[PDB]
């Protein structure tokens, strides 16, 4: 660009509107450990 | 950006680092520690971080800057405000361009396409 | 281990095969040492010998 | 010369607090005893010094956690689960009876096998009876 | 994995005269026929996890 | 894994002694000259240096200092502006960082 | 000092405690046997950047500076 | 060590696992004359820190000082 | 496969695991617990595995299997030996496919190509 080189792949623009359903996940901050008294 | 009133609390949760920190909805508590009469509309209080700051302009228009608005329940306010804005901004930008930072990503775990198990 | 095993991991294989033995004698030792726990607790506040 | 009388005097008590240790303590302790606290006094006793002995079991099955936690895999930095740094903390029950009423520790005797697997005996019945037993 | 395979539950069972409530519940309580489905995890007792909701007051350490 | 665990690129020997764990010796190390040597060979430096090192060394320094800006073009402002109008290619012989 | 920006991280010490910095005004103060709050009670996140050691800045203002 | 980014469980230096420990100096003389504690007194800044005041010197004397 | 009579040791210790076994050399000092008299050459005692093996033939030349060979001098050399085949079997595996797990092995960190650095 401006007399510097930033070597990257063919970018693919299609890869904007790629379909991702947000799944759900819950993260439980206190909960079970491996193995109890 | 949040688009919304409510956000889950989990999708601004850290997947494989300590949680040390919560993006937690406005706290409401706050408003009615101001003594002065004020109108609110609870239609603007879920939004993150105006709250505070419809708050703040209300403590800045019943006292001013100077020996009047230096009381705990109004300077709580501006610096809930000053916070919640850098914190969402840096939260935000963290979403934008570390997305697999957090939980509900599904890139903090990839799971694998079908012909990476050999069957 | 391809179609229904995990991974291949290393770990050192302990030849020592411990196992505790189930006697009965041992609760009898047991039994003796509680039952000279609570003589001394009757020895010293249920004793009105003296 | 020194005292010859008192040589092996510590052995001796040794061996005869060994050979009958309720009589040696008893008499040992006849003159404290003769001014007895109240019940509550001797009540608090009992009650400190037991709930002393049941943290230490506890502590001890806690070391044996730990270990079982070594051979799978984690090493351990320090010891104890008092965690200085960011984690939850479990004290232990506090021996009022506010808590001993609330909780109870877990008796390993309760979890138990499955009364399903005694389901399977019924292919034994079925084998006896197509055998002609 | 290990700690995968240790979060499937144990069973525990309901039977339980230590916690006061259940001492007077279970008197009441009517022991009904639990029929085999054909499963071997059927769980007609309480789980050995820390979150059932009938097991919250075993303290796990 | 073990906290006082450390990889090392270079030989080096520890001591076979009791009550203590250090490094006693590098192996194939050799001794440079004293700091009193040094000092001498480098006052031979810097004395030819002030006595026949100083003419033209405004311009030099001009050079030097353009030639630690970040970007070439600014580096060529640099040196028509403050250079007097010297080249690129001229001025980095002149330092030395032409091949 | 202001109350610090609610945070819901804690950490139990002799039952859950379930805090909910949004059901008081002033953050009470943590006793040993209750809870331990998160730290950084007036903190923000930044992101920050390890400083390259010089010799190796070094080796790199030489390198572009070949290149150019 | 925990601002550092590194959590930590328990505490103490006991380490359970397999870590080496090191013990507090025993207390007695044989022990008090082979090691001594670190004094943090002794860990200094170089003086080659001091060198840097020629320059000083040399501008004073540019400037006609 | 180790085609020499010396080795590293640190080539046989983990960089990303707890190092909680070596692989030392021969035990020479075993040599001379052997009360009976017996010749051995000091150009086999360094090859791994090997000196053990050479101890259990003269403890069960001189003694046999049954009543004399179950002394602590003879059975510690069996044991030696068929635990030092098998550890070297196994190291010799983990070498032949897991080289990335040892020290001075390229591949255990490794260091990058100048491509990849975007200069
Ligand atoms: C070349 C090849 C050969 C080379 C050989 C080289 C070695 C040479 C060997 C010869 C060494 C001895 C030299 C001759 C000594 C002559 C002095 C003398 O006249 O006697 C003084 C001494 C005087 O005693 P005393 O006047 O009758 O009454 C004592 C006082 O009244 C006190 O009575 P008390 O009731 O009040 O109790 C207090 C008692 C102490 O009482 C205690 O509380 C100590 C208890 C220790 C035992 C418990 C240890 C803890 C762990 C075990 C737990 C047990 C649990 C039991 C209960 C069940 C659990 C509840 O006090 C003492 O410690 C007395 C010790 C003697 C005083 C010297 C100053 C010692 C201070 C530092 C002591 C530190 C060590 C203590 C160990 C004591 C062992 C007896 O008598 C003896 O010591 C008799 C010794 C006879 C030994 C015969 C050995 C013959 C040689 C065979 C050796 C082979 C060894 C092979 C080794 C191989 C390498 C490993
Ligand atoms: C500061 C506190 C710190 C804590 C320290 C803890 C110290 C360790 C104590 C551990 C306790 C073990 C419990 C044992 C149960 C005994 C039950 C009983 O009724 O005892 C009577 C019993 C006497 O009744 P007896 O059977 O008819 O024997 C009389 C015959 O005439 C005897 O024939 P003799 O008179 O012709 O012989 C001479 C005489 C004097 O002899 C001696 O004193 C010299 C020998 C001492 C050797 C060192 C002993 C080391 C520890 C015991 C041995 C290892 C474990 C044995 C396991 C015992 C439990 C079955 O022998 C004896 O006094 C009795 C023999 C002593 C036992 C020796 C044989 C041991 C192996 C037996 C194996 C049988 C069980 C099978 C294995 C079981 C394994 C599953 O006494 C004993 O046999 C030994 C009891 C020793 C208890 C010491 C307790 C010290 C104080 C603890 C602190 C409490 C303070 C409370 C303060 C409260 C203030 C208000
Ligand atoms: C330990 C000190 C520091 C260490 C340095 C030690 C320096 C060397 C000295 C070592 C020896 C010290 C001796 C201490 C013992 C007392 C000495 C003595 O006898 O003096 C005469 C004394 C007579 O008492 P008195 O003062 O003349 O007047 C009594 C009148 O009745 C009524 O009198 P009053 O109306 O004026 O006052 C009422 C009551 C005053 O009220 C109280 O005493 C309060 C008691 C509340 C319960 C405290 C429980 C103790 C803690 C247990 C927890 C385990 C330890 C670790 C966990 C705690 C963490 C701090 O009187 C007393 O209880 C007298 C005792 C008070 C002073 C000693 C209390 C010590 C408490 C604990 C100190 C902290 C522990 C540190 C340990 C650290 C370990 C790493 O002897 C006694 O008979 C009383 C002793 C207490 C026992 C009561 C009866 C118990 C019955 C249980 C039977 C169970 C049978 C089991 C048999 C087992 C099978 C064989
Ligand atoms: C028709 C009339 C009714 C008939 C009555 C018949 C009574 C028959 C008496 C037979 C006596 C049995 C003889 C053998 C006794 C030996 C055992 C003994 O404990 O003697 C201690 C003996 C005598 O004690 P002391 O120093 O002379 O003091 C006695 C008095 O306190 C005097 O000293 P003080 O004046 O300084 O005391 C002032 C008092 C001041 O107290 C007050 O002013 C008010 C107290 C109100 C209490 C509030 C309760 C609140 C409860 C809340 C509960 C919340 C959680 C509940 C959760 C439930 C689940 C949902 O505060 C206290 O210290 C009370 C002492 C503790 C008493 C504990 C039991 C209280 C309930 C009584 C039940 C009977 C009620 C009869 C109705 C009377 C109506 C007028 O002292 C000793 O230490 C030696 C023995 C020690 C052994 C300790 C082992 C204890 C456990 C085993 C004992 C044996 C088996 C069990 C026996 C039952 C024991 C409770």
């Amino acid at each position: 660009y401006e007399d510097f080189v930033f070597t990257t792949p063919y970018f693919q623009p299609e890869s904007t509107f790629k379909s991702v359903p947000k799944l759900f996940s819950d993260i439980l901050l206190g909960g079970v450990e491996w193995v109890y008294t | 950006t949040i688009f919304a009133e409510t956000w889950e609390a989990s999708e601004y949760q850290y997947r494989n680092k300590a949680n040390l920190k919560t993006l937690p909805v406005n706290h409401l508590g706050k408003l009615a520690e101001l003594k002065f009469d004020f109108v609110e509309y609870k239609a603007h209080q879920l939004i993150a971080c105006h709250l505070y700051e419809r708050m703040t302009i209300h403590c800045m228009n019943q006292y001013g800057l100077f020996k009047d608005f230096y009381r705990p329940e109004c300077l709580d306010a501006q610096y809930y405000f000053k916070t919640c804005v850098e914190l969402n901004a840096a939260y935000g930008i963290q979403k934008k361009f570390f997305p697999e930072h957090f939980v509900g990503s599904p890139y903090a775990r990839p799971v694998p396409q079908f012909q990476q198990l050999g069957l | 281990t391809y179609f229904y095993g995990g991974i291949l991991e290393f770990v050192y294989f302990d030849k020592s095969n411990p196992d505790m033995c189930i006697l009965v004698h041992t609760l009898w030792i047991h039994l003796l040492i509680l039952f000279l726990i609570f003589t001394g607790f009757v020895t010293i506040l249920f004793s009105f010998y003296g | 010369f020194p005292d010859r009388g008192n040589k092996r005097r510590w052995f001796k008590n040794l061996f005869r607090l060994i050979k009958n240790p309720m009589g040696y303590i008893f008499w040992k302790t006849y003159k404290a005893r003769l001014a007895k606290p109240s019940l509550i006094v001797t009540s608090m006793f009992i009650g400190f010094t037991l709930g002393f002995i049941k943290l230490k079991a506890q502590s001890i099955a806690y070391s044996k956690k730990q270990y079982a936690t070594l051979r799978a895999g984690k090493n351990i930095e320090g010891s104890g689960q008092v965690h200085f740094g960011y984690h939850d903390q479990k004290w232990g029950m506090p021996a009022i009876p506010m808590f001993q009423l609330m909780y109870y520790e877990l008796p390993g005797n309760s979890i138990v096998v499955n009364p399903c697997r005694n389901q399977n005996y019924r292919l034994y019945f079925e084998m006896r009876k197509k055998l002609g037993i | 994995a290990t700690r995968w395979y240790g979060r499937q539950p144990g069973h525990l069972l309901r039977a339980d005269t230590y916690w006061i409530p259940n001492l007077v519940s279970q008197r009441f309580a009517k022991h009904q026929p639990a029929h085999w489905d054909g499963t071997q995890n059927m769980p007609i007792f309480r789980l050995a996890d820390p979150k059932h909701k009938d097991s919250y007051m075993v303290q796990f350490r | 894994m073990q906290n006082t665990t450390n990889i090392v690129h270079v030989p080096v020997h520890m001591g076979h002694t009791h009550y203590f764990d250090y490094i006693d010796s590098f192996p194939k190390l050799k001794e440079g000259p004293t700091l009193e040597e040094n000092h001498i060979t480098n006052q031979k430096i810097l004395r030819e240096q002030l006595i026949s090192g100083q003419q033209g060394l405004e311009q030099n320094l001009c050079l030097r200092n353009c030639f630690k800006l970040s970007q070439k073009r600014y580096i060529e402002f640099c040196l028509d502006r403050k250079c007097g109008g010297a080249d690129f290619q001229r001025a980095a012989t002149i330092l030395g960082y032409t091949k | 000092a202001p109350n610090p920006y609610p945070n819901g991280i804690h950490f139990d010490r002799v039952f859950p405690t379930h805090y909910d910095p949004l059901a008081e005004t002033n953050r009470t103060k943590a006793n040993l046997q209750l809870i331990k709050y998160a730290p950084g009670n007036y903190s923000t996140l930044v992101v920050t950047s390890e400083k390259l050691p010089r010799p190796c800045i070094r080796t790199i203002q030489n390198y572009r500076r070949c290149q150019m």
